[PDB]
């Protein structure tokens, strides 16, 4: 029963760095699932930022070129984002979601499929 | 045909008897090329698979393990490698 | 000349493009006739 | 293998040679030689 | 990059109703596609996974459909609660792209 929290104060300034933090509870951050991270502008779509699994393997949607990262901490049970030079088009909600998958193979091979971005957190608005 | 998933083919080498082993390898290199000099492991290049990828024979099949993951470091004076 | 399509082409792991569902018209014993043949061939071996 | 349809025997399990027509098969008698220190 | 279109822009419908949300995709994502429901403001949760699979605790009322480059979530006998955005992603390659979004009114 995973409920997902962000933190990640707002009011960044012009050219600075968001720290947002997802806190996992219910179960570890060590199962057969990827950490995501999805941004919504105040009345636009959905966009996706990226995925983290439990090893470090990440993935970024390329529009953020070289200026978002993600990590884990395995003995907090917590992820997070660290996005850099904020401009003003960051704006949004940004919300944490754990994405299942079915493993058949070897993780490292891309040897698995998505079931879904199931539990999704509460959000936390981010403003710049 | 092929019964149940599609998996692909790799090796597993265990990352601390690797680091162990280039860590020596190392250790012997600067006595031919000098102390203080650093030394950079990088994959192979171009050419053809049977020079360009780690190739064997095992157990019937010819396999071309990619090895970037294996030599890829710079020296300066169980969480196991798999190669596709 | 093989008629060739993707195996499993739903696959998303490394693999996706790589075994080749390949259809050919064969030899037999006989030379009067011809077997049509189906088989899997990997991406490295066939040239389109 | 079904005028009716029929194959040559070797056709299931081998390729046939024609014996060369001007070659004779009747046996030559072959003595057998020891080696010296034999 | 795939880009995901999601169609009609908006409905306005009655309850009772049956109503169709149909995205397209420029390549064929092999049904790796997953359909959210946005309760107007509330975190997106998630309907379809594998776009012909009810997920887990989903009233059977959402039913998904589709193959190759077309794909629908149908919704029959559409009741109060089932009005927001939905949206729909493609699991197929990265970045798992995110449908502009339809609005259920
Ligand atoms: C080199 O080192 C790597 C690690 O660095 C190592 O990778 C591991 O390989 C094995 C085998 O290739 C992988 O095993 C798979 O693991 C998943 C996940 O297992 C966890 O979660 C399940 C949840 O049910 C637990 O039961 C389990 O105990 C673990 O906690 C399994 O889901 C896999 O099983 C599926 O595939 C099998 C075939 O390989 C089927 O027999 C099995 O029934 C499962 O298939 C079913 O489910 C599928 C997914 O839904 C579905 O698509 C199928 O159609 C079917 O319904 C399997 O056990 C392991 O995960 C790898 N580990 C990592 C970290 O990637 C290499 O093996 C190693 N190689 C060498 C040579 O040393
Ligand atoms: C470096 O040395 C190691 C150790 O010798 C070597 O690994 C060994 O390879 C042999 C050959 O593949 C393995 O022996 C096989 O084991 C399987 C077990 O299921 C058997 O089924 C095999 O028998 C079948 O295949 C034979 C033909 O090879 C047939 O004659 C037979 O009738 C069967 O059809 C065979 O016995 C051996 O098990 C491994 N060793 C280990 C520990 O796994 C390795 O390959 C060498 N490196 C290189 C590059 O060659
Ligand atoms: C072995 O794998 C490496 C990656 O681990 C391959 O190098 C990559 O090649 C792609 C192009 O296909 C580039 O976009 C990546 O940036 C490369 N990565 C690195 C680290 O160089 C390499 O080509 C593979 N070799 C073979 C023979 O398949
Ligand atoms: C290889 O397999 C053996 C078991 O047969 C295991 O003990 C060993 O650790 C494995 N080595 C690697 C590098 O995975
Ligand atoms: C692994 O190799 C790196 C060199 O890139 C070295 O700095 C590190 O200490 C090594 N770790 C171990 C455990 O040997
Ligand atoms: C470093 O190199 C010098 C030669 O210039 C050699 O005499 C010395 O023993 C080397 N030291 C080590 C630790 O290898
Ligand atoms: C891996 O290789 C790339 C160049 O292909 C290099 O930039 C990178 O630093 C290498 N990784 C490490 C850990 O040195
Ligand atoms: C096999 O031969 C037939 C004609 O006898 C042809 O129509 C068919 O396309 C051929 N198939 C392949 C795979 O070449
Ligand atoms: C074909 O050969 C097999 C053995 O190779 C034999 O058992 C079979 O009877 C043969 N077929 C005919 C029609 O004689």
């Amino acid at each position: 029963q995973v409920q997902l929290q962000e933190s990640g104060p707002g009011l960044v300034q012009p050219s600075g760095t968001l720290s947002l933090t997802c806190a996992v509870s219910g179960d570890s951050i060590s199962s057969n699932n990827w950490w995501t991270w999805v941004r919504q502008p105040p009345g636009k779509g959905l966009e996706w930022i990226g995925e983290i699994y439990q090893s470090g393997i990440t993935k970024y949607n390329p529009s953020l070129k070289s200026r978002v990262s993600t990590s884990v901490d395995k003995s907090k049970n917590q992820f997070s984002l660290r996005l850099s030079s904020v401009t003003a088009a960051d704006t949004a909600v940004y919300y944490c979601a754990r994405s299942a998958i079915s493993i058949f193979g070897v993780v490292v091979l891309g040897e698995y499929y998505y079931n879904g971005m199931d539990v999704w957190g509460q959000g936390t608005t981010v403003t710049v | 045909d092929i019964i149940g998933d599609i998996r692909m083919a790799h090796c597993n080498v265990s990352k601390a008897t690797w680091n162990e082993t280039l860590g020596k390898v190392v250790k012997q290199l600067r006595k031919h090329f000098g102390n203080n000099t650093i030394i950079r492991f990088a994959q192979s290049s171009g050419g053809d698979l049977e020079v360009t990828t780690h190739s064997f024979n095992c157990g019937g099949e010819f396999f071309y393990c990619n090895t970037s993951g294996l030599f890829n470091s710079t020296w300066i004076s169980n969480d196991s490698i798999t190669l596709p | 000349t093989l008629q060739c399509t993707n195996y499993t082409p739903n696959l998303t792991s490394m693999m996706r493009g790589e075994l080749k569902n390949c259809s050919f018209n064969m030899t037999t014993e006989l030379r009067d006739k011809k077997q049509k043949v189906y088989s899997l061939f990997y991406r490295l071996d066939v040239v389109q | 293998i079904n005028n009716k349809e029929y194959r040559l025997i070797n056709c299931n399990t081998s390729a046939i040679t024609q014996a060369c027509p001007k070659v004779s098969f009747e046996p030559i008698p072959i003595h057998y030689c020891a080696p010296a220190g034999f | 990059d795939i880009q995901m279109t999601q169609s009609p822009a908006s409905q306005s419908v009655s309850v009772g109703e049956t109503v169709t949300i149909t995205c397209r995709v420029s390549e064929n994502i092999y049904s790796h596609l997953a359909w959210y429901q946005q309760k107007q403001g509330k975190s997106p949760q998630l309907l379809v996974y594998g776009a012909t699979n009810l997920a887990d605790g989903v009233p059977s009322r959402f039913s998904g459909s589709g193959s190759g480059t077309q794909y629908s979530l149908k919704i029959n006998n559409l009741q109060s609660e089932d009005f927001g955005s939905y949206y729909c992603q493609h699991f197929w390659d990265a970045p798992y792209t995110f449908g502009g979004g339809t609005k259920l009114e």
